[PDB]
């Protein structure tokens, strides 16, 4: 019961932590697109 | 038969079954005041699902122990 608990509060923890990473690389590829489209 | 104490049977017969291993079930019929149908009784009901019964099994001299003791350490870890 405490090895389950501390597995699902961790991965609660690192699916929180793959969506800020994923948020993240979204906001930067959007900033170099923006960045290269200008001309 | 025999003209020994109740008290000095059981903690001979205590010291008996923890040191030299011999076999408790034996050992309740022996104590003055049980008989064979006390025997049977305590076989028939020592492992019953009701709240007695494991309450009295799992007993610690600092209070109820077993799965009783583990649940509320079970959540203070949670």
């Amino acid at each position: 019961q405490i090895i389950e608990a501390q597995g699902d509060v961790q991965k609660d923890l690192q699916d929180a932590q793959a969506k800020a990473q994923a948020d993240l690389a979204k906001q930067n590829a959007a900033a170099q697109q923006r960045q290269a489209v200008a001309v | 038969t025999s003209v020994r104490s109740l008290a000095q049977a059981v903690d001979a017969y205590g010291k008996a079954a923890t040191m030299l291993g011999m076999p408790k079930e034996f050992l309740w019929g022996l104590i003055p005041g049980i008989t064979k149908t006390d025997v049977e009784a305590m076989r028939q009901h020592f492992n019953d699902d009701d709240e007695m019964t494991q309450m009295l099994l799992w007993w610690t001299p600092n209070g109820p122990g077993g799965e009783f003791a583990a649940e509320i350490e079970v959540d203070s870890q949670t």
